């Protein structure tokens, strides 16, 4: 029962080992027997080998009679059952074989007894058509022959040690005993040399009667394991293996239709670069099979790509001779990978090779710094240079993410790139480029928020992760330095750019991750007021909105009340809102009257004063400055003129909304009143007016703002009021309006429900430009998030909703989530009402068909397929998922069959049902899912239909029949 | 190069 005590727990794997090996002193026989039974039920052959029938009749025979004995109950074997037992069992037969041929190479291996028997039946098993004994005789006398090798190995060090004795006999002459000891040696070293033959016997016999007839099987995993073997001992054993007579086998292998194979090639390469250079043939074979490496580079399995990429690096370590500049730009491509460890290992090749500025890849005192403030200047300047030409990405994010773990001595040293960007160094290089220095400040963008927060981006999210103590003394410490460095460095940033608005934009972002009380420790409040003058300074010099966004979000970061500085920095937004306030005042009040003329200044004056006022009144409660009167006012003759520009409209609506939720802000405070409460509900309703005249009037963005506005103010209002525990919100409830909800719904289906170029609602992006179809596809898709956002809270009617759910087919590319999720989500707030806006979602198709083709409907048409399709995942939409599961399939039912006999025929004839084509439609949700309530949906459908309805069986009343 | 043309049977 070797095979159990090898599979089930052995103690000690030498021990049975001495064991087999006292066994065989004792009788060669009987042990014999034992390792051949061990290696058959091994192999899954149920079947024992007995004496006689071991040492008298062949080894074909046996194998053959081992097929015919079997012994199945299933087509599984030992190297392919599930897991734990058997792979520990793989794993000790494994080290049993490698012990046992290990231990036994002094004395026992060269009586030329059990090889012959073991190689023939190995063999022999190995050309057998079960792919079990195929498999299992492979892996036996694989390890088998890796013993071999290593067994020729010690023979060959033990030629040497006596090859070496030998001469050092022959150098001294002087001595008897001195000539019989070179005696001595020369019969141990031909001992030798006839033991190096034997197993070189051994050797060639397994090779060419296995390895040659099994590298070119059928098995991929036979292969694989084959070359992944192959290339371990070439890497042990270059001595004799170092050579194209085992090289034309992976060449042969490398083209391999199979992933895993290929895996094992790559690792046998790595293997031959692993860890010992140079080598004439490795190169040669390198520069025959580049264009396979580069192949592999671009496999479709990322593990491949990823040893590709980890062999392109030993290459590079070892040769730098046979990649192309072709083949580096297409790692370069690769660093913008979607899977991170693909990018990463490009990144460390990417930086390995181009990064020999002062480094030479080797020991210091010249290789990180020169103790100088200039050796690191060029890594940074082919950084940007790497940066301009990558002209796959406008943000370095994933060139930085790459490059993150394997230049993190380089990332952090910010000195040197902030005097290579602001103050002239002393290297005499050129000026730097407007364009480098826009890519310099998006990679510190990217390496200092890498250097923040050490998530990696969306794509390269995992979500799993876990900070160590080192981790997070890296976080702190690194925030700590590049607070006190950045503090310095940012207002000469921004006096060298301050007009610069998308370097402003990008250089606000860092200032969220400053902690802010390191100031109160450093005690460079001074320079944060002097960077609030500079960025106010900024601020009254740009109007664009995007920059306004970045300063009142840096803003509302150093607005953290829980740090001292909260006066201090609330003086200067003090200060810049009061001056803000007053320019509005002043430029409303003469462009509110016609006067002359109102020019283009005065527009412009005021555009802008209300896009800062409503930036920076989005982050910031500032309605302690009543400006409502002004934006209403503003608002209030844009209804009434209508002659004005779109923006500051806008502006001046967002800007109350602002006001209008930051008011609502300091209720919920626990400190309600009611004079106040009665006055800013009248301010919301005629915000609401002025919003609901904003969506009647012409121009298609304020449509937008003013729906999503509208969607604002009734999410503020909706029935989740009541929720947190609210008792004197009652009188601000307000209810829609139907022909307000009417209007929402024209306007949904007018701007959002588009999937063509006919309707022209909706922009081009026919060029691949910023202006693309992909953004317009989103906020289309926003919109309606927000308008099933306030249709499954209990807001809006719900009867709305069933022509969005009946748009899932026209719209499923664009809109099929929403819907989706829309319809889930009625479905969980009240299942039963949900069926019965589906079932009208599909009466809506239905009539539109009905519309369009009139009463013979076109039952074999796309439209009745594309219906009966939708109510198929409607009806597998349904079943035992929630509460009352039969009852809204019962009321479905019941409405599918009204709706079928809703109208009678005038002519031909007066029993025909129009609308009977919806009764395929409701076969779908019929079919088998229920049992018991289809004779009562049966008794519901009888009462619309007659006896003489009951015998009529043709093809106009096919539905009906279908549905029955 | 002649030793890894492949050749067999």
């Amino acid at each position: 029962t070797l095979f159990e005590v090898v599979k089930l727990g052995k103690s000690a794997m030498q021990s049975v080992v001495d064991d087999w090996i006292e066994s065989y002193k004792q009788d060669r026989d009987i042990a014999l027997l034992d390792l051949i039974n061990f290696f058959i039920q091994c192999s899954g052959c149920r079947g024992t080998v007995r004496i006689e029938m071991f040492r008298n009749m062949q080894n074909a025979e046996i194998i053959r009679k081992m097929t015919e004995e079997f012994d199945e109950d299933s087509g599984d074997y030992p190297l392919t059952m599930p897991g734990p037992q058997w792979k520990k069992f793989r794993s000790n037969f494994c080290e049993f074989i490698g012990v046992l041929i290990r231990q036994c190479q002094y004395s026992i291996i060269y009586d030329e007894y059990m090889m012959d028997t073991v190689i023939s039946l190995l063999t022999g098993l190995s050309d057998s058509q079960v792919r079990a004994f195929r498999h299992t005789s492979t892996l036996a006398a694989m390890k088998l022959m890796t013993a071999l090798v290593n067994v020729a190995l010690n023979l060959s060090i033990h030629q040497d040690n006596t090859q070496r004795q030998y001469e050092a006999e022959r150098n001294k002459m002087i001595g008897k005993r001195a000539n019989e000891r070179l005696e001595l040696l020369l019969q141990k070293r031909k001992e030798l040399q006839e033991n190096q033959d034997e197993i070189e016997n051994m050797m060639n016999s397994i090779f060419k009667g296995i390895f040659v007839h099994r590298y070119r099987d059928a098995i991929a995993e036979i292969r694989a394991i084959c070359i992944e073997e192959i290339g371990v001992w070439m890497k042990m054993y270059s001595d004799a293996f170092l050579n194209d007579s085992y090289l034309k086998y992976v060449g042969w292998t490398l083209h391999d239709r199979q992933g895993e194979v290929r895996l094992k090639c790559l690792k046998a390469l790595q293997s031959l670069y692993t860890n010992r250079e140079l080598f004439p043939k490795l190169e040669l074979f390198t520069n025959r099979f580049k264009d396979r490496i580069v192949s592999m580079t671009l496999d479709k399995e990322y593990d491949v790509a990823v040893e590709a990429i980890r062999l392109v690096t030993l290459i590079l370590h070892g040769s730098e001779e046979a990649l192309s500049n072709e083949d580096c730009e297409n790692v370069y491509h690769l660093v913008y990978s979607a899977h991170r460890p693909v990018a990463v290992a490009a990144g460390e090749f990417l930086h390995k090779k181009l990064f020999s500025r002062h480094d030479p890849q080797a020991e210091e005192a010249l290789a990180k710094r020169r103790g100088r403030n200039s050796p690191n200047g060029n890594l940074i300047r082919m950084l940007v240079l790497f940066f301009l030409e990558s002209e796959l990405h406008e943000h370095a994010a994933y060139l930085v993410d790459s490059l993150w773990e394997s230049s993190q001595e380089l990332l952090k040293d910010w000195e040197c790139m902030t005097e290579l960007l602001l103050e002239e160094p002393v290297q005499g290089e050129e000026a730097m480029s407007d364009r480098q220095e826009s890519a310099l400040i998006e990679l510190m963008v990217c390496t200092i928020r890498q250097a923040a927060e050490a998530h990696p981006p969306v794509g390269r999210g995992t979500g799993k992760r876990v900070l160590t103590a080192k981790e997070r003394k890296t976080q702190i410490d690194d925030r700590n330095k590049l607070t006190e460095h950045f503090i310095i460095t940012l207002p000469m940033l921004l006096s060298k750019y301050s007009a610069d608005a998308e370097k402003v934009a990008n250089l606000l972002q860092i200032p969220q991750y400053f902690d802010l009380e390191i100031y109160s420790t450093g005690r460079m409040e001074k320079h944060l007021d002097a960077l609030l003058k500079q960025i106010k300074f900024v601020v009254e010099k740009h109007v664009e909105s995007d920059v306004l966004e970045a300063c009142s979000k840096t803003y509302s970061i150093l607005c953290s009340e829980e740090y001292t500085i909260q006066n201090r920095v609330d003086i200067a937004r003090s200060q810049l809102i009061d001056e803000f306030v007053d320019r509005f005042n002043h430029s409303v009040e003469d462009l509110l009257q016609e006067g002359e003329e109102a020019d283009d200044d005065d527009i412009y004056n005021v555009l802008s004063t209300l896009k800062r006022l409503t930036s920076f009144h989005n982050a910031h409660d500032l309605t302690k400055w009543d400006l409502f009167g002004n934006c209403y006012r503003l608002l209030k003759t844009g209804i009434e003129h209508g002659a004005m520009p779109e923006q500051i409209v806008v502006q001046a609506l967002q800007c109350s909304h602002y006001s209008i939720l930051w008011q609502l802000v300091k209720i919920t405070d626990g400190s309600p009143s009611k004079e106040d409460l009665l006055v800013l509900r009248k301010t919301v309703k005629s915000f609401l007016a002025v919003c609901q005249q904003c969506l009647s009037n012409v121009n298609t963005p304020v449509k937008e703002q003013a729906f999503m506005l509208l969607c604002d103010l009734l999410m503020i209002f909706s029935h989740q009021l009541m929720t947190g525990g609210r008792e004197g919100l009652q009188p601000l409830v307000f209810n829609p309006d139907t022909g307000l909800q009417s209007e929402l719904l024209s306007f949904v289906m007018d701007h959002v429900f588009i999937d063509q170029d006919e309707e022209n609602q909706s922009m081009e992006g026919d060029e691949e430009d910023e202006a693309n179809k992909i953004e317009a596809l989103h906020k289309r898709r926003n919109l309606l998030a927000a308008f099933s956002k306030l249709i499954i809270y209990d807001i809006v009617d719900m009867h709305a909703a069933a022509d969005i759910f009946k748009h899932y087919m026209k719209y499923y590319n664009d809109y099929g989530d929403i819907i989706k999720e829309t319809l889930s989500k009625t479905r969980q707030i009240d299942k039963i009402q949900c069926a019965k806006t589906l079932i009208l979602s599909l009466q809506q198709l239905f009539n539109e068909l009905v519309q369009e083709q009139g009463p013979n409907l076109d039952r074999t048409s796309a439209h009745v397929s594309g219906i009966k399709e939708l109510a198929r995942r409607f009806a597998l939409t349904f079943g035992l998922d929630q509460i009352k599961t039969r009852e809204a399939v019962a009321t479905l039912h019941k409405d599918g069959i009204e709706f079928a006999f809703k109208y009678q025929n005038q002519k031909g004839q007066e029993y025909p049902p129009p609308n009977l084509a919806f009764l395929e439609v409701l076969s779908e949700f019929s079919s088998k899912l229920l049992r018991q309530d289809k004779k009562t949906v049966h008794s519901y459908l009888e009462k619309f239909l007659t006896e003489q309805m009951m015998e009529r069986r043709e093809d106009v009343w096919l539905p009906l029949i279908s549905y029955r | 190069v002649s030793v890894y043309d492949f050749e067999e049977e």
